[PDB]
């Protein structure tokens, strides 16, 4: 999976938050912007064959599944210090 | 049928009966003394309250004025009748000619064309300016953006593009004056009329003295007209005087609408406001819009969120810089930041790509040598680093060019340089075949011929 | 004799070169400090805007 | 395990995200924001955690803690506050690691009060 | 009869509820009994419901909700005039020295309006300080503002005392000193050093010590200013010393922050330029008298772009710089002739002779600095006869910039000297143009007039 400009997602969640009048944070981003990307990227996993057998109710045996993630982020003149890049 | 109940700056709140409340973006109307005022609906608040932006002067409004509910959006004259004339944000004629004999009017709020309707083209559309074509080639039906701070030439460059593009373009064109000087527009109009090309250009003006609502919605109006001429199946040229003002008008209004500030005091919806306008100025399978947009950057800060989000919406981006203008070098394009989606070996050919990358490599190396040159001077450079510096300086000077619209400043005659000439010149300079001329010979000369000739004149 | 004169010429040339280098270094300090101070002021303004606009 | 009278090792894989979860929570608890966007209670929360991690007359806890320093700044309040609590300090540096040398410990900023 | 009641106590901020028809005005003063002491509150904002928000001029500890607040119908009033000379007072015009109750012929309100246009002097006179470096290189406009850019340890206070002495003796003026944000230790020994130098009878002292709440420190400046206004109205020319203008700016910032107003620029108050203008526009030359001001300036982070220096520099006329290096030479006062400047140095206001003389000594000293670098790297052998003449005259000029103060007699033992402007002009004119080349440089040092220089030389 190639997520493209995950930063252009963060701007969107910020717009929703500030329109919903929630308390703003650093660079006016919502506090729970780490949780957004954290619970998105942790879905990228390799799962053992026992999980695959338990999920597929035994239809697929002995094979591991995988999801590989390649997020893309844009830096303002390369400053890693920014909130979303960090 | 409605009453004004609050008046905050350019923002007006109106109360309506619960069964009669207006839709979003409907147009309301008020008597302001002997004037007529149009209000555009932005938000529906609770209880029949509706919050609007005045498309005109807010001075002189009392509370309790009766407001009339016109049950449609702002709609503007459209089509072949709008051609050769100057118009208000509300679609009213602002030249002293008579009525616009329009057969059709369109609402300025529209949905963007579908992904299924889009089109792509590789056709190089040559522009006379040497730097733009070599570094950032621009194709017909695409978007071009001129980025620059205050007073670095992004209006004048566009006038040269207007001159050069109009040579090989036959169809109609639209010009949107958004939050800029009235004098620039007046001068433009009289240049157009004195050269009899006005019969093919349609003009909308929303200049910087007008209240925020006018400057906010004037851009959308111009897009409405450009979209008509696209949808007739033609090809259209759309020039936007300053897209930055459009976002800034939203900033000026935003806090009064009751919205928490974002980032550096901007409106929280900035990205969507920019996107919703940018996605409908595009080509389709029935016709194509070619557009040039001037993009002002505040305080010369190219990392500011408004310029930053503007970069993503363009095909060719030319970045002007004050440091180069201060050295006399015009047009003051920075070759190490100007780029195009069209600079590909397949699109422009291997020579066109190899020359541009050689120019960039040489200039980039020039930058890295500047710190040691600054501290210790040039005599401590390596014997071929000196040669790199000499060729980089020659290249920097040959990027400069006399413009036909700059005769009023330079006094020098203008120059047009075709593609099969500028890449030859730069390839020769890179290969050192013209290395023997002095630096000054390359300043403000059209072609390599004029440089060697000027060197004969010392 | 030629060698010794060229050595003295080397010392004088290095003297003038180091004079120029010292002056250019000072002239670069005076520009870096303007950049630094402008960044200092901007950082204070932005952080305090976030704090005050953060409350309530 | 300590109160049973034993000597134990406590390995904590990053203390920073304790403070960071506290920041996310603090925003919505209605606490007024503080410097660098942190919670007002940052030092209090850190102190309430670290003081429990000690060795008493009945038993000993030995603790190894990783701390994330944002952007290698080492100067923002969360790394600053955590420095006070620790006996041994090892500060890994991006610069040494980038040059390809492991471990990336900076001898000019790392020390222990046992030295 | 008291008619208001306290509603809230939050730090230095105290809210009070008055009857709806009697709400006290802005900058009115109010009194409460805080235990067995009276505490003065200054009104800042008239909120709705008849509630005024105030700041306590003292510790706000021990205030209860529901105390009775008494409405003085005037701002804070202080005593003025000759009876205040030699005394020490707090913000409120109360004596903080132990010499007892003040004569109090008249009491005046600190919050006053500024001089208006038709009252300003239709002329641009100069003040003759009597100090050679200042009157030559950085002349004061009468009624101007002067900035003292030096850290403690180089002679700030002795310079201030010398100006107090000279303006009291050689003119008929008095001085007012406003110790804004001063450490108590300094206040104590500045008081001692003036009393043991006989200048104390010719200056009034108001001290805002740092241990006082922010409201106290801010209004301390205004108190000294109004006392200077009384001496002006009597027809005198007056000197007002501000011990640090930066502390006044910061006290304004702190008060604005406590009241909750939105910050500006680099975190300063939104009213920064207004508050500075309110202070500085009262210090002017009128048609009856004038107030000249000498103000110590601290530049944050050594940054001259910061809003406090940037706002202060809009008002300064002259600028005096003190140098550690010059002091190390044994030269006193330690004024730096190349960095000290005044916008009175033009032929149009100061005349062509004075202008060309000041420009001349500046040129000689600058050229001397470059030649001294050449001497450092290559010795004196490189200098031509013209260069040696320049260096010699520069050394004579530098020696001639020193002066013995009537205040410095304790150390030098030499009698103090007041040097008139004409004498200074003549001395540097002569030294520049090659006269007095025939007598040695040490004849010029610490002597006084140029005639005194030659008469020192005759047996030196
Ligand atoms: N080719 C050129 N040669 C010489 N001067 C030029 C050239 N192009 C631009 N300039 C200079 O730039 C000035 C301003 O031009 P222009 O209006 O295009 O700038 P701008 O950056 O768009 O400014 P603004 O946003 O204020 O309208 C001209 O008057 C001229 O001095
Ligand atoms: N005119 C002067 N004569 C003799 N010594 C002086 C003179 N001016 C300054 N000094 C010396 O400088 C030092 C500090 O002087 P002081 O008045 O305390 O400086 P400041 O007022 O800046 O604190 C003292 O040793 C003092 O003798
Ligand atoms: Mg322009």
């Amino acid at each position: 999976i190639i997520y493209d400009d995950l930063s252009k997602q963060a701007v969107a969640y910020r717009q929703i938050s500030l329109l919903l009048r929630r308390p703003p944070g650093r660079e006016a981003f919502p506090g729970d912007v780490f949780y957004l990307h954290s619970r998105l990227l942790e879905r990228a996993a390799r799962v053992n064959a026992e999980y695959v057998e338990a999920f597929t109710k035994g239809e697929v045996k002995g094979k591991t599944g995988s999801l590989t993630a390649l997020p893309i982020i844009e830096t303002q003149a390369g400053d890693v210090s920014a909130f979303v890049p960090t | 049928t409605g009453k004004i109940v609050q008046v905050i700056g350019a923002v007006v709140d109106v109360e309506f009966p619960q069964d009669a409340v207006p839709r979003v973006y409907d147009a309301l109307e008020v008597q302001n003394g002997n004037e007529r005022l149009v209000l555009e609906v932005q938000q529906q608040l609770g209880g029949g309250i509706v919050r609007t932006i005045a498309m005109g002067s807010s001075d002189g409004l009392r509370r309790g004025l009766d407001v009339k509910d016109l049950e449609h959006p702002i709609e503007v004259p459209v089509g072949k009748a709008t051609l050769g004339r100057i118009m208000n944000v509300l679609g009213e004629p602002v030249d002293m000619k008579g009525e616009i004999g329009e057969e059709e009017r369109w609402a300025i709020h529209r949905a963007a064309p579908s992904y299924e309707e889009l089109s792509n083209s590789q056709e190089l559309l040559e522009t006379g300016i040497k730097v733009i074509d070599l570094m950032a080639p621009f194709a017909k039906g695409g978007k071009v953006g001129l980025f620059g701070g205050a007073g670095v030439g992004k209006t004048v460059n566009m006038m040269e593009l207007i001159r050069n593009i109009a040579i090989e373009h036959s169809g109609y064109s639209v010009f949107a004056g958004v939050g800029e000087r009235t004098r620039e527009g007046n001068d433009f109009y009289h240049e157009m009329t004195d050269s009899n090309v006005i019969d093919k250009v349609s003009l909308v003006y929303g200049q910087m003295n007008e209240p925020p609502g006018n400057r906010l919605r004037v851009a959308l109006t111009g897009l409405t007209m450009a979209e008509k001429f696209r949808d007739e199946g033609r090809d259209v040229l759309l020039f936007v005087d300053n897209i930055y003002r459009y976002t800034l008008a939203g900033t000026e209004v935003s806090a009064l609408l009751g919205r928490m500030p974002s980032a550096v005091g901007y409106q929280p919806t900035l990205a969507e406001e920019m996107g919703v306008l940018q996605e409908r100025i595009t080509s389709t399978k029935t016709g194509s819009i070619t557009s040039v947009q001037a993009v002002y950057v505040p305080a010369d800060d190219l990392t500011d969120p408004s310029p930053a989000t503007t970069f993503a919406h363009l095909d060719a981006t030319v970045v002007l810089s004050r440091q180069i203008a201060s050295l006399g070098i015009y047009p003051a394009v920075d070759p190490l930041d100007s780029t195009s989606r069209q600079l590909d070996p397949l699109v422009v050919g291997q020579e066109h790509y190899d020359t541009a990358r050689g120019v960039q490599s040489i200039l980039q190396r020039y930058q890295e040598l500047k710190d040691i040159i600054a501290i210790l001077g040039m005599d401590e450079l390596s014997e071929e680093d000196k040669l790199v510096v000499a060729r980089a300086r020659k290249i920097q000077r040959f990027l400069s060019q006399p413009f036909f619209v700059a005769e009023v400043f330079t006094g020098s005659p203008g120059k047009y340089v075709s593609l099969k000439d500028t890449i030859r010149g730069f390839k020769g300079i890179m290969e050192g075949e013209y290395d023997h001329l002095p630096e000054q010979a390359f300043y403000m000369v059209g072609s390599i011929e004029e440089a060697v000739e000027k060197a004969k004149k010392l | 004799q030629g060698v010794v004169e060229n050595l003295a010429s080397e010392q004088a040339a290095r003297m003038v070169a180091m004079k120029a280098a010292t002056d250019n270094g000072g002239s670069l300090i005076k520009e870096l400090q303007l950049v630094y101070n402008k960044a200092r002021q901007a950082s204070i303004t932005q952080e305090l805007t976030e704090i005050v606009s953060g409350a309530a």
